[PDB]
C-alpha cells in the first residue's frame, strides 16, 4: 500500500442499483505497529473541500463486512490488520463532482497501555500534544481526484 | 464473466503505466482497483510482466486472475507479448523456435481472455522494421490465432509515419494473405503536434493528420491512448484529442484506447501516475460518453 | 528444526524495529533475511502483527512461518500479545474473558514454538500498574503456560526503576505463587545515563546501575536490548553496553537480547533500520563472542 | 523489494561447511519493465571498496539456481521475473570485514526492439548517451554493513 493514511486507491463515487450516485468511498489505512479490534476504534470527521461531514455519515467495512459506529463500538473480536486498509463509505447524495478534492479526514484508537495521562483526551479529531510516529497523525489529509462527466 | 457492451471506441488502461509502482507499491489487484476507480474496463498487460511464474502459470493464479477481472469488471483486451528472436547472444532464432515461442504466448494469452496481441518484434535498421523472416514467423502462428480469436498487431509509433514503409509492409502482408487476425496498434504519437521548446524531434518525425488514419481502421484493432501532458482542465495539451477520438468514433472503430504514459517523471520520487491517469480519464470519459 | 545452542546471552531482534517498514517495504521473509544477515537467530513477533488472519491463522500459514525459521535459522523466541481488558469502551472485561483471550495467545505462541510472551496490560496509574484483577488473570492461565512451557513476562521499561513498587509487586507474586512461568523482560532503557542537551527527562526516572539487575536475573527470561544511538565505531552512546552485558554473563544469564530500536526517524523518509540493526548487532557479536 | 537496484537484504559473507569463508552476496533487482531470459544478461564488474572484481568470479541465482555467465549466456528458457531479485555470489576468500562497504555493480540487458543505434554500444560498466528510466542505470552503487567479528 502507500504510506500516506488516506490511500489514493480506492476512491470513488457508490452508485445504487437504480444508478443514482449515493455517495463515495476512500481507504484508510491504520496507521499503528499493530493491528486493533474494531471496538478500539474511534473514527472522526471529514472535510471534503471544507464540507463537514459528522462520523454518523461513515461507514467501516473491514474485512469484507460493513459496520456502523455502534456495531463496531461493541465489537472486540474482529481484528483490524494494519496491512488491510478499511473502506470508509460516505453517504452523500449526488457524490463528488469530476476532478480535485481536498481530503482531511480524522479517527484514532485507543491504546490502554499507555500512560493514563496520554490516554485520557484522546480525540479524533485534534492531534496528542507530543507526537510519537508509531501511532500516526490522528488527521491526514490527501487531494485525490474523481473521474465523472462534466457537470 | 463481465462483458463490456459499449458501442463504439471504449477507454481503458495499460499497466505498462504503472511500471515504476508495479511489485513495489502496487500489486496486481491494485492496479486493477485502480482501473476500476477511473470507470476503465479495458486493460493491457505485459506477458513478462503481469504473469506469476511466467512463461508457466498455475491453475490456481490463472483462476485468482478471472477472479480479479470479474471482481472489478476489468475486460482483458491486450496482451504483450515478444518474439525475440535476437534472446541469444551468438545466433537467431530459427523461424520454428520463434514460432513455437508466439504459439506458447498465443495459448497463454487466450487462456486469460485476450483477443489481440501487441507483439514486438527485433528491429533490423533504422526504420524500425522488424527482422526478415517476419511474415514466416506470423504465417506459422496464423491459423492458431484464427482458432482461437486472436488478433496480433505490431504497434506503430513515432517515427514511423501512418504512410510510411513499415505500416505499408504490414498492410501489404494483410491483403496479401487475405488474414482478419493480423493487424495493426497505432500509438497516438503518431498525431503529436506540440512539444516544448528546446526538445530534440526525429528529422524523420512528421504529425500525421487525425484523417490520416482513416484508411487503416479496418485494420487496427487496438491502439494505445499515448498522452504527454493533463492540464488541470483535464485536455491533453500535445496531439490533437477531440479531432483523433472523433474521427475513430466517426469511422466505425470498435476497439479500446488504452492510456499509456511513458514520461521520464514515472520514476520520481513522490509522483502519481494513478493521478496522471486519472487526468487522462476525466479526458477519454468526457469524449467517449461512457 | 533450526536450535541455537550457544551457552550464556544470546542476541536476536525484535520486528517491532522494522515498524515502519512492515507491510511497506518489507516482508515477513525479508525481516528473516534481514535477521540473517546479522546472523542473529532470536526473533520476537508482536501477534497483533505479523501472524497473518489473526487471531485464527491457517495450517498452510503455520507451515509457511515454520519453513521460514528453518530455512533462516530463526528461534521464535518471544511473542508479543496483549491482554487487553479495557478493549471496550463502555465496561471492562471480566476476568474470564481475559483468562480466555490470554490462553488462546499462548496457544498460538505455543504452536508456533515461542517460549516467552511480552505480556501487555491496561495501566491504571502513572507507576504504569497493571489492572487490579492482573494476579487473577495470571493464575487462570498459568496452568495451560506451564504445560505448554510458556513464560509470561511484563516489561519493565523507563520510568520504571528495578527497585521501585511495579518490578517488587511482580517479584513478590512469583515468590508467593512459586510460579516458574511467570517472570520478567528488562528493557535496557532502565539503564540510560546519556540524554540530549535540552530533552526532557522524566524525573522519576533514576538510571540503575547494571548490578541493579543481579538480583532479579533468576526472574528475568528475556530482555528488550533498547538502544539509542550506535555511532560509527559500533558503539552504543547512551547506556553501558559492556557492562550490562558481562553483569549478565557473569551473574548466569542464558536468554536473549533482542535488539529494539524506537527511536522517531524510523518513519523519515529514506531511513534505513537495517543499517542501524547491523550496527547494534557489530556491537553484540562483539561483546558476546557469536 | 527496495527501489535502489541493489538491496539491502541479502548482503553478507558466506562460509564453507569446513567454516572458512569463501566470498560474499548481494542481491539485485532487474530495474526494468519487464523479465528477461537468462541469456539476455550481460553482468559486468563488481568494484567492493575500490577493489575490482570481474565478472567471472561472480554467478547469479536465480529461481534458486545457480548458473555461470556461461551457462546463462545459453539459456534462453529459464526467465528472471522483476519481482525476484537475483542474488549474486563473489568469490572472495575470506570475505569482507565487520563495518561499512561501498559496492559499485554494473550490468544491463539486451532489448532488441530497440533502435539499432541504441543496441549497439551497450555495455554493462557504462551508461547509454540518453537516460530512459524504465531500463534503469546500468551501474548502481550502495553502502551496506557487514556483521563480523573486529578483525
Ligand atoms: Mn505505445
Ligand atoms: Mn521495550
Amino acid at each position: 500500500m502507500e504510506k500516506q493514511v488516506i490511500q489514493s486507491v480506492g476512491f470513488r463515487n457508490i452508485k445504487n442499483g437504480n444508478g443514482e450516485i449515493t455517495g463515495f468511498q476512500f481507504k484508510v489505512k491504520l496507521p499503528y505497529y499493530r493491528g486493533v479490534f474494531l471496538s478500539q476504534i474511534r473514527p472522526g470527521t471529514l472535510f471534503v473541500d471544507g464540507q463537514k461531514i459528522e462520523k454518523d455519515q461513515i461507514t467501516w467495512t473491514i474485512n469484507g463486512e460493513e459496520y456502523t459506529n455502534q456495531e463496531m463500538r461493541g465489537d472486540f473480536k474482529t481484528h483490524w490488520a494494519t496491512t488491510k486498509p478499511a473502506v470508509l463509505k460516505v453517504k452523500m447524495p449526488g457524490g463528488l463532482a469530476q476532478g480535485y478534492h481536498d481530503l482531511k479526514y480524522g479517527f484514532c484508537f485507543t491504546s490502554s497501555y499507555m500512560p493514563p495521562i496520554i490516554q485520557d483526551g484522546l480525540d479524533p479529531d485534534k492531534e496528542s500534544m507530543v507526537y510519537m510516529p508509531e501511532f500516526g497523525h490522528h488527521v491526514n489529509e490527501r487531494r485525490l481526484l474523481i473521474v465523472k462527466l462534466a457537470a | 464473466m463481465y462483458r463490456y457492451e459499449k458501442k463504439g471506441p471504449k477507454r481503458g488502461v495499460a499497466l505498462y503505466s504503472y511500471s515504476a509502482e508495479f511489485g513495489l507499491t502496487k500489486t496486481l489487484e491494485d492496479c486493477f482497483e485502480d482501473l476500476h476507480d477511473m470507470g476503465a474496463h479495458g486493460i493491457e498487460i505485459l506477458a513478462n510482466t503481469h504473469i506469476e511464474n511466467y512463461p508457466y502459470p498455475t491453475d490456481e493464479w490463472v483462476e485468482k486472475w478471472w477472479r480479479l477481472c470479474d471482481k472489478y469488471e476489468i475486460v482483458p483486451v491486450e496482451y504483450g507479448n515478444w518474439i525475440d528472436s535476437h534472446v541469444l547472444g551468438d545466433r537467431d532464432l530459427t523461424t520454428e523456435e520463434s514460432v513455437e515461442m508466439l504459439k506458447r504466448d498465443i495459448r497463454l494469452a487466450h487462456r486469460l481472455g485476450f483477443t489481440v496481441m501487441r507483439t514486438k518484434m527485433p528491429v533490423i535498421n533504422d526504420l524500425l522494421e522488424p527482422v526478415e523472416n517476419w511474415k514466416e514467423i506470423i504465417k506459422g502462428a496464423l491459423p492458431l490465432a484464427e482458432e482461437l480469436g486472436i488478433k496480433m498487431c505490431p504497434e506503430i509509433h513515432t517515427p514511423s509515419n501512418l504512410k510510411g514503409k513499415l505500416v505499408n509492409d504490414f498492410v501489404e502482408f494483410i491483403k496479401e494473405t487475405g488474414t482478419k487476425n493480423f493487424g495493426l496498434n497505432i500509438d497516438f504519437s503518431v498525431f503529436r503536434t506540440s512539444f516544448a521548446e528546446g526538445e530534440w524531434v526525429d528529422p524523420n518525425y512528421t504529425p500525421n493528420k487525425p484523417e490520416d488514419i482513416i484508411p487503416l481502421l479496418p485494420y487496427v484493432y487496438c491502439c494505445h491512448a499515448k498522452f504527454i501532458h493533463m492540464s488541470d482542465d483535464f485536455k491533453e495539451t500535445t496531439i490533437p484529442y477531440e479531432e483523433v477520438v472523433k474521427t475513430m468514433e466517426d469511422n466505425g472503430y470498435e476497439g479500446y484506447l488504452l492510456s499509456e504514459y511513458e514520461g521520464a517523471d514515472k520514476y520520481d520520487e513522490g509522483y502519481e501516475v494513478g493521478q496522471t491517469l486519472r487526468k487522462h480519464h476525466i479526458l477519454l470519459k468526457n469524449l467517449l460518453g461512457d
